[PDB]
C-alpha cells in the first residue's frame, strides 16, 4: 500500500516556529514529487509548494518567501522518508491545515493525501 | 539525375526513387560494427554493446532474406510475381502510386495488408514447384 | 486493372521509429595516450574519418525530445561506465575511525600573489589525527591529515569529527592513473538502422521538422557532467532557443541554450602536497599532508559584460513566453549542495562555485538603456573530496589531492531554470527564475535533441504489369 | 496564466437526482471530493479518466473551455464539496446538501 | 482438405504431408526470442541465455540456407536436381514411399547416405556450373 | 501481554522457542562498539561452551 | 617477522581440489579462417616457408 502518515496538530505562538511532518513508506519515494497544501478553516486550499525528494529542491510562491522551508531526511536505503516543513514567523493567518501529498503525473494528480495537521496560534 | 546517398530519395515519389534502390540495398549487413574495437576487453561496458550490436545487425539482414527466399525472388533486387494484385488492399492507378505516393507514404497505406499479401506471395510460390514436380 | 500483380523491391527508402543498441566509436587521435579515461575507454570502435551526412529533401518527420530513448540509454552509459572504472581501486574503510580535528596552522607569507581578496583556505580546512592500521594487522599508526569542514561531520564530544560518508555507504579511493578528462562520443547504429537529424536553426524539442538529414553516428558528444550551467557543449546556430517540456508547468526545468559563448575561467590558487600512508595489506591512501605557499580560496572569473548581454538576450526571449510580465533571477532556495552550487570538476578536483552574482537581477519594463563599464565577476567557489554525483545511485568516490595549482577554461553553452509558481502575488506582472534543476539527464537532452533513432524497411509490395514468366 | 471559475456555488439536488457541475479550465482538470475536515481524495484526472477504486457512478467529460462532473443515483454518502484543480490553483468548489 | 499447424502433417504419409511444407519452412528464423526483453540487465542470469538463443536460432537456419546454396535451389520450396537416384539407397517404388511412409520414417531409412547423397548434390551443381562458362 | 490464546489451538507458546541474546557490535564508527539485544530462535543459535554463551 | 607480500598484495590460498597440471590446448579458428603451418625441418623465426601446410 501508500501512505503518507502526519503528524499531530500543533499549537504555537506569533513570532514563533512549527514543524509539520510527513512520513512517506509504501512506494518509490524518489521517484515522485511531494506538495504542500494550505486550507484555512472555511476557505479553500492553496498551494505551499513542492520538493524534489532526490534533490531536495524546494519551490515556493511569492507568498511563501523566506518564511516557508521544505527539507527532507530519507532512510539509509530509501525505504522511507520523512518530509518537513516549517514555518519561521507566524500571524493569525497561518491557522489552517497542512497537508502533503503525492503528485502522480504530469497531470498533477494527488491520489495520495496526508491525514492533516491543524496548526494554529 | 544525380546519384543519392542512403535515403536520399525517401521524399520522392515512387517512379523516381525506384532507380536508387542498389543504395539502401547495398547497406543493410556491413558497417563499422565489425571493426576490430581498438577487465575483459570484451566484457566492458561497450564491449557487450558492440556484441549485441553485431547479432542485431544480422537479424536484420536475415529477417529481409528469409522472405525473399519463400516467394523465390532471392538474388533479385526487383522481383516479380504471379499474385494478381486485389482491389482491397488498394484500387489506386499507376499514375496516382507511383507520380503521386512516396515509398513512406505508400507502404503506410496499405500496412494492414501486408501480413495477407506476405502468406499470399509464399503459398502462390509454393504452387509452381508442386505444379513444376509433377510436370516434368 | 486485370494487368495488375503484385511485386516486390527490395531496397525501399522507408522505416518506423524503433529502439536498438546503440555503440560508441572515439576518434583515435585522443587515443594511445594510456591515460586510462573513464568514459571513451579503449572498446570504442575508431570513427569514420568520412562520415555521410545524407540531405532528405521533400521529407517532415516527427521529432520529440523529453521521449527520446538515446537519453536514457546513455544515462545507463554513463553510470556503468563510472562503476567499472571504480571496481579495482582502493576500498576506504579503515577511514571511518574517530577524527580529533583542530584549527590548520601554515608557513609562509605570499601576500595574495594578486588582485582577488576572497580568503584564504585557513577556516576551510581541519587538520585531523587518528589511528589506522600499520601493512601488519595488530599494529596500529597515528597519522595525520587535512580535511575540508565539508568532507567532516562532527559528531559529539567537540573536537571529535567523522567523514560524512561513514554512515551511507563505503567510499573507493579513485586510482591515480585514472583521468576525468571528458573526450567526445559517438553514439552508432548497427547496419538496418539509421539516426535522423533536425537540421533546423530554430527547432525547439517537439513537432514536426521539415529539413530532416540522415546520419550514422552522432556527432563527439562529451559526457560533461555540471549543475547549474553546461559547460563545453555545442552552441546554437539559429538564436537562443527555450526549450522545456511544458512552460505552463512550474515541475518541469526550462533548458537554454546559447548561440554566444559566455568564458568561465576557474582556478584552484593553493598549492597542496599529496603523502601517501599505508592502512593495509597493499592498500595506500593519498592525503593532503601540508598546504604551503599560495593559501586563497578558489574562485572562477566572469567578464561582467558579455554575461549582462548573455543574461540581456534570454529574457528576451523569455518575455516571448511570458508576455506582460517582468523576469527577474534569483539565487536557488535550497537542497543539496550539487543543486545551490555550480558543480563541476577540473583535473581531478571537483568544485562547487557559488554562482549568486550571475542570477540576482530584474528586468522590469528595459524603459532606458543602462551602461556600466566592464567588471570582472569573481565567484568563491569550494573543493570537495567525498563525491556522490549520481543522487545517491552510483559508487561514492574518494578524489586524492591534485599536486600544483589547477586551472580550467571552459565555456558556457547553456542555463537549467526552475520557474516558480504562485496564484496571486506571483501573477503581479513578475516571473522569478532560479539556476538549476532536473536532473543529469537533461545534460544530455541538450545535446541529443536533434536525433532520432529509426530502423529501414526495405521491402516494398506494389502493383505492376510485369507477371512472373511461368516455364 | 491559468484561467479557471466554477459558475455553481452551491446547490440543493434531491436525493436519486443526476446533478452536473461546470469548471471552467485552461489546462489539465481533475476532480477530488472533500467531506467535512478531511483529506481530498481523487475522483477524476485529466476530466475524464476514472480513478481505481471510485464506483462507476461518478463521471466527468470535456468540450472545450468546460468540464463536467456527473454524479448520477445520488447517494446520502455522496454528501461532500466537490473541488476542479489545475496545477497549482484550486476553487473553493461546491457543497451538496439534500 | 484443412490447413495444418506447426508440425500438425508428421503423422501423415508423404503424399500428404508435402502439401503443408510452408508451415513448417515459415517458422526457423522468426519467434518471440527476438522481443525487447521487458545489475546490467544484458549479463543477468536470463539476459544471457535469450542472448544465446538468438544466435542458436541463426545458425539453424543459416546450416539449412548453406545446402540449398550449394545445391542451386536458393528461393525453391521443392528444387528438382540431375542426379539420378541410385538403387542402392533405397530400391522402393513410388507407391512405397508416397502413399506408405512418413518422412520421419523414410528420413531414417537412408539415414546412411544422406552425407553421401549431399556430397553429389554439391559436385552435381559444380558441374552444371563448369558446363556453363564453356559452352557460352 | 495477557492474549489468552486468541483462538481455539493449544499448540504453546513461542516462549522455549526463542532466546534473548546480547552482544557487542560496531557502530558507524569502526573504533566504537556498542551493546545490542536480539530475539534469536534456538534453531538459529548453537551453544559452545561458558553455559548462556 | 612477517610474509613478504603483505606490504604489496593481498593473496589467496589455491583451492585444495585444484590441479596444476598442464594438459595439452588446441587453438582453433572459427569457420572461414584458416591457419598456415609452416612444415621446413632447419627453419628460423621470419623469412619465407617454401613448404607451407
Ligand atoms: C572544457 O574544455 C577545456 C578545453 O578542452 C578543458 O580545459 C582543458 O583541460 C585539460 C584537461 O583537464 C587540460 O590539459 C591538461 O593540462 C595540464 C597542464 O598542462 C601544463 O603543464 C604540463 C606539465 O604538467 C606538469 O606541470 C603542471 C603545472 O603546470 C603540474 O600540475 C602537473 O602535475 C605536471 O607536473 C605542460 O606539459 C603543458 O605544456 C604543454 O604540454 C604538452 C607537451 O608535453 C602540450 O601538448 C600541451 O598542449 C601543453 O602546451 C602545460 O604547460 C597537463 O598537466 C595535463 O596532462 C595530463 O593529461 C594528459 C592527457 O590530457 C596526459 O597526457 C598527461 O600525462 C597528464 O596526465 C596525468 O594526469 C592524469 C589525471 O589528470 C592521469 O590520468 C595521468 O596518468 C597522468 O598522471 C600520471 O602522471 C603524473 C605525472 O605526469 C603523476 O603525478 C600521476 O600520479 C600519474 O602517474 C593535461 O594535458 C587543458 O590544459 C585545459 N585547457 C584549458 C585552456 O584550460 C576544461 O577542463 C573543460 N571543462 C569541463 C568542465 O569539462
Ligand atoms: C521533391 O519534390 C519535388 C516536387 O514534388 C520534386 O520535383 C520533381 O522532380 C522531378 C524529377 O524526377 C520532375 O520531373 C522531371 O521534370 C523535368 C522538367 O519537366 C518540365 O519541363 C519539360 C521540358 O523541359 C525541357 O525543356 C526545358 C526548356 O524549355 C529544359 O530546361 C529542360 O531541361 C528540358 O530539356 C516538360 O516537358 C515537362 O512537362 C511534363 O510535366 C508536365 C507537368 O508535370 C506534364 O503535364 C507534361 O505532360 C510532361 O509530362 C515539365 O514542364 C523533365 O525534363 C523530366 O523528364 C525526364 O525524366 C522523365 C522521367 O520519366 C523522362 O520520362 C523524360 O524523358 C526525361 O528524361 C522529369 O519529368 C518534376 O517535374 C518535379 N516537380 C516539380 C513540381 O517541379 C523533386 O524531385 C523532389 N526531390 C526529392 C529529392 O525528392
Ligand atoms: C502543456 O499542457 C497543456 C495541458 O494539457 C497542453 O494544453 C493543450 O494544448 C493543445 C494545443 O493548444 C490543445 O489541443 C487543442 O484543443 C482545442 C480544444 O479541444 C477541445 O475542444 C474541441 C472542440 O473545440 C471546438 O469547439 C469549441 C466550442 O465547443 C470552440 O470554442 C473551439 O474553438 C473549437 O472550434 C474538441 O473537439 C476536443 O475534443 C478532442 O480532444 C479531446 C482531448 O484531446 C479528446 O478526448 C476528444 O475525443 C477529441 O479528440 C476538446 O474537447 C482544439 O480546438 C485544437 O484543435 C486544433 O488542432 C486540431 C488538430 O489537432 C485541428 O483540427 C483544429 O482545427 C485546431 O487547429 C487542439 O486540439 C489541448 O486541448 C490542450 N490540453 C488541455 C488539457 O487543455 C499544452 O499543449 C501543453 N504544452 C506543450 C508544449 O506540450
Ligand atoms: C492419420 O492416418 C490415417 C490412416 O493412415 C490417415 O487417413 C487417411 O487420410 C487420407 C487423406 O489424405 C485418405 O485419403 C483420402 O481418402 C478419401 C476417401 O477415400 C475413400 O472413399 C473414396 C470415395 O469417397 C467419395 O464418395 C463418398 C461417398 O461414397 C463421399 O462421402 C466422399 O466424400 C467421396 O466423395 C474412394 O474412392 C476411395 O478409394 C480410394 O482408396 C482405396 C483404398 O485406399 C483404393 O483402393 C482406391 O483405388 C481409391 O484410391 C476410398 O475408399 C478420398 O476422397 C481422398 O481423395 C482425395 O485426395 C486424393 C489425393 O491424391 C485425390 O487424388 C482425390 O481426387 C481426392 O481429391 C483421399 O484419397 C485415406 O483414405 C485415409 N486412410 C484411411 C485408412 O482412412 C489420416 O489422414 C492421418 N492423419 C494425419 C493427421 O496424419
Ligand atoms: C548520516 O549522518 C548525517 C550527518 O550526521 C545525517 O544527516 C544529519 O542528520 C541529523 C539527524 O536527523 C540532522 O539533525 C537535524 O538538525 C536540525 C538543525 O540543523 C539544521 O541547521 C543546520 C545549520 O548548519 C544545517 O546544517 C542542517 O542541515 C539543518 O538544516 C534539527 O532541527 C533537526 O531536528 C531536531 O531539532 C528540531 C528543532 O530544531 C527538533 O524539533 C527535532 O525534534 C530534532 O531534535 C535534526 O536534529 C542533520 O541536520 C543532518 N545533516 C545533514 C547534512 O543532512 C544523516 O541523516 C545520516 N543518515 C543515516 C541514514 O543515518
Ligand atoms: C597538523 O597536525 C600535526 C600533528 O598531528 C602536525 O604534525 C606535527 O607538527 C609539529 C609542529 O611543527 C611538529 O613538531 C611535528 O614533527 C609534526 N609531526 C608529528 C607527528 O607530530 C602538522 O604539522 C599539522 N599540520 C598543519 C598544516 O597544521
Ligand atoms: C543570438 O541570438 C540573439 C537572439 O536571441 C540575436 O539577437 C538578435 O540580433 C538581431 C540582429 O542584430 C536583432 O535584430 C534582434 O533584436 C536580436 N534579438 C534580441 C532578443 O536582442 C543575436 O544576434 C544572436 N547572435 C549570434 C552570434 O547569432
Ligand atoms: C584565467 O585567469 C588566470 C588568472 O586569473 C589567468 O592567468 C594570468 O595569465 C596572464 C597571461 O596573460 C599572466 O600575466 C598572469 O600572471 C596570470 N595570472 C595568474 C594569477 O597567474 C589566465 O590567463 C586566464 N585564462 C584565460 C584564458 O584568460
Ligand atoms: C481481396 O482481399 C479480401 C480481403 O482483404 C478478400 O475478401 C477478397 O476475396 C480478395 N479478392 C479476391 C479476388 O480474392
Ligand atoms: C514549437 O514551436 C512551434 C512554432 O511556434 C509551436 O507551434 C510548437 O507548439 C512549439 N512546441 C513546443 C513544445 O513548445
Ligand atoms: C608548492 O608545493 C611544492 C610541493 O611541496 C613545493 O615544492 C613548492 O615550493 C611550493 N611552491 C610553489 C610556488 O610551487
Ligand atoms: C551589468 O554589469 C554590471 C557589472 O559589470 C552590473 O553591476 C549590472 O547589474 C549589470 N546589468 C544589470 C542590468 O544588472
Ligand atoms: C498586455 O496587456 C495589455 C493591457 O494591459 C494589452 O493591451 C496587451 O495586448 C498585452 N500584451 C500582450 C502581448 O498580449
Ligand atoms: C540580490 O539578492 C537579494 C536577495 O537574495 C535581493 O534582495 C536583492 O535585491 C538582489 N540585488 C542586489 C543588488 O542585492
Ligand atoms: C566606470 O566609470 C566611472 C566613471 O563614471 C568610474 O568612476 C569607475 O571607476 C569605472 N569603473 C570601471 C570598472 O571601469
Ligand atoms: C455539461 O454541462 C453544461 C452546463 O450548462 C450542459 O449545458 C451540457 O449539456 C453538459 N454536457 C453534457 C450533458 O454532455
Ligand atoms: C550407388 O551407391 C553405392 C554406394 O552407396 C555405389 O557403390 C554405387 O556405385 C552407386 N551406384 C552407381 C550407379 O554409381
Ligand atoms: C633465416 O635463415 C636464412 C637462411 O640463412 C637467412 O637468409 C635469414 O636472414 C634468417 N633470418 C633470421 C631472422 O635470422
Amino acid at each position: 500500500q501508500v501512505q503518507l502518515l502526519q503528524s499531530g496538530a500543533a499549537v504555537t505562538k506569533p513570532g514563533a516556529s512549527v514543524r509539520v511532518s510527513c512520513e512517506a513508506s509504501g512506494y518509490n519515494i524518489r521517484d515522485y514529487f511531494i506538495h504542500w497544501w494550505r486550507q484555512a478553516p472555511g476557505q479553500g486550499l492553496q498551494w505551499v509548494g513542492w520538493i524534489n525528494p532526490k534533490t531536495g529542491q524546494p519551490n515556493n510562491p511569492r507568498q511563501f518567501q523566506g518564511r516557508v522551508s521544505l527539507t527532507r531526511h530519507a532512510s539509509w536505503d530509501f525505504d522511507t522518508y520523512s518530509f518537513y516543513m516549517d514555518l519561521k514567523a507566524l500571524r493569525s493567518d497561518d491557522t489552517a491545515v497542512y497537508f502533503c501529498a503525492r503528485q502522480r503525473s504530469d497531470y498533477w494528480d494527488f491520489d495520495v493525501w496526508g491525514s492533516g495537521t491543524q496548526v494554529t496560534v | 539525375a544525380m546519384i543519392f546517398g542512403f535515403l536520399g530519395a525517401a521524399g520522392s515519389t515512387m517512379g523516381a526513387a525506384s532507380n536508387t534502390l542498389t543504395v539502401q540495398a547495398r547497406q543493410l549487413l556491413s558497417g563499422i560494427v565489425q571493426q576490430q574495437s581498438n577487465h575483459l576487453l570484451q566484457l566492458t561496458v561497450w564491449g557487450i554493446k558492440q556484441l549485441q550490436a553485431r547479432v542485431l545487425a544480422v537479424e536484420r539482414y536475415l529477417e529481409v532474406q528469409k522472405f525473399l527466399g519463400l516467394w523465390g525472388c532471392s538474388g533479385k533486387i526487383i522481383c516479380c510475381t504471379a499474385v494478381p494484385w486485389n482491389s482491397t488492399w488498394s484500387n489506386k492507378s499507376f499514375e496516382q502510386i507511383w507520380n503521386n505516393m512516396t515509398w513512406i507514404e505508400w507502404e503506410r497505406e496499405i500496412s494492414n495488408y501486408t501480413s495477407q499479401i506476405y502468406d499470399i506471395l509464399t503459398e502462390s510460390q509454393f504452387q509452381q514447384d508442386i505444379n513444376e514436380v509433377d510436370l516434368l | 486493372a486485370e494487368n495488375l500483380w503484385v511485386t516486390v523491391y527490395y531496397g525501399v527508402p522507408v522505416w518506423k521509429d524503433a529502439d536498438t543498441t546503440l555503440f560508441c566509436a572515439s576518434d583515435a587521435k585522443a587515443h594511445e595516450t594510456e591515460a586510462h579515461n573513464i568514459w571513451a575507454t579503449h572498446a570504442c570502435v575508431p570513427t569514420d574519418p568520412n562520415p555521410q551526412e545524407i540531405y532528405m529533401e521533400n521529407v517532415t518527420e516527427n521529432f520529440n525530445m523529453w521521449k527520446n530513448n538515446m537519453v536514457e540509454q546513455m544515462q545507463e552509459d554513463i553510470i556503468s561506465l563510472w562503476d567499472q572504472s571504480l571496481k579495482p581501486c582502493v576500498k576506504l574503510t579503515p577511514l571511518c575511525v574517530t577524527l580529533s580535528c583542530t584549527n590548520v596552522t601554515l608557513t609562509n607569507v605570499n601576500y595574495t600573489n594578486n588582485f582577488p581578496n576572497i580568503g584564504n583556505i585557513t577556516d576551510e580546512v581541519r587538520n585531523c589525527s587518528f589511528n589506522v592500521t600499520t601493512e601488519i594487522r595488530d599494529k596500529k599508526q597515528k597519522v595525520y591529515a587535512l580535511f575540508y569542514k565539508l568532507d567532516i561531520v562532527q559528531m559529539e564530544n567537540k573536537n571529535s569529527y567523522r567523514l560524512i560518508n561513514c554512515n551511507t555507504s563505503v567510499c573507493k579511493q579513485a586510482c591515480p592513473k585514472i583521468s576525468f578528462d571528458p573526450i567526445p562520443i559517438h553514439y552508432c547504429t548497427p547496419a538496418g538502422y539509421a539516426i535522423l537529424k533536425c537540421n533546423e536553426k530554430n527547432f525547439n524539442g517537439t513537432g514536426p521538422c521539415k529539413n530532416v538529414s540522415s546520419v550514422q553516428c552522432t556527432h563527439g558528444i562529451k559526457p560533461v557532467v555540471s549543475t547549474q550551467l553546461l559547460l563545453n557543449g555545442s552552441l546554437a546556430e539559429g538564436e537562443i532557443i527555450i526549450r522545456s517540456e511544458n512552460l505552463t508547468n512550474n515541475a518541469k526545468t526550462i533548458i537554454v541554450h546559447l548561440n554566444k559563448s559566455v568564458e568561465i575561467n576557474c582556478t584552484r590558487p593553493s598549492n597542496n602536497t599529496r603523502t601517501s600512508v599505508t592502512i593495509g595489506p597493499g592498500q595506500v591512501f593519498y592525503r593532503t599532508g601540508d598546504i604551503i605557499g599560495d593559501i586563497r580560496k578558489a574562485y572562477c572569473e566572469i567578464n561582467g559584460t558579455k554575461w549582462n548581454e548573455t543574461l540581456k538576450q534570454v529574457v528576451g526571449k523569455l518575455k516571448e513566453h511570458f508576455p506582460n510580465k517582468t523576469i527577474s533571477f534569483q539565487p536557488p532556495s535550497g537542497g543539496d549542495l550539487e543543486i545551490t552550487m555550480h558543480h563541476f570538476n577540473c583535473r581531478g578536483e571537483f568544485f562547487y562555485c557559488n554562482t549568486t552574482q550571475l542570477f540576482n537581477s530584474t528586468w522590469i519594463n528595459s524603459t532606458t538603456i543602462k551602461e556600466y563599464n566592464d567588471t570582472i565577476i569573481y565567484l568563491p567557489c569550494k573543493i570537495k573530496q567525498i563525491i556522490n554525483m549520481w543522487q545517491g545511485v552510483g559508487q561514492c568516490m574518494y578524489a586524492p589531492p591534485i599536486r600544483g595549482k589547477i586551472n580550467c577554461v571552459s565555456n558556457i553553452t547553456g542555463i537549467l531554470l526552475t520557474r516558480d509558481g504562485g496564484d496571486a502575488n506571483a501573477t503581479n506582472d513578475t516571473e522569478t527564475f532560479r539556476p538549476g534543476g532536473g536532473n543529469i539527464k537533461d545534460n544530455w537532452r541538450s545535446e541529443l535533441y536533434k536525433y532520432k533513432v529509426v530502423q529501414i524497411e526495405p521491402l516494398g509490395i506494389a502493383p505492376t504489369k510485369c507477371k512472373r514468366r511461368v516455364v | 496564466d491559468i484561467q479557471m471559475t466554477q459558475s455553481p456555488s452551491s446547490l440543493s439536488a434531491s436525493v436519486g437526482d443526476t446533478v452536473t457541475i461546470t469548471c471552467q479550465a485552461n489546462g489539465y482538470l481533475n476532480w477530488y471530493q472533500q467531506r467535512r475536515g478531511k483529506a481530498p481524495k481523487l475522483l477524476i484526472y485529466d476530466g475524464s479518466k476514472l480513478e481505481r477504486g471510485v464506483p462507476s457512478r461518478f463521471s466527468g467529460r470535456r468540450w472545450g473551455q468546460e468540464y463536467n462532473l456527473t454524479i448520477n443515483n445520488l447517494q446520502p454518502e455522496d454528501i461532500a464539496t466537490y473541488f476542479c484543480q489545475v496545477y497549482e490553483f484550486v476553487v473553493p468548489g461546491t457543497r451538496l446538501d439534500l
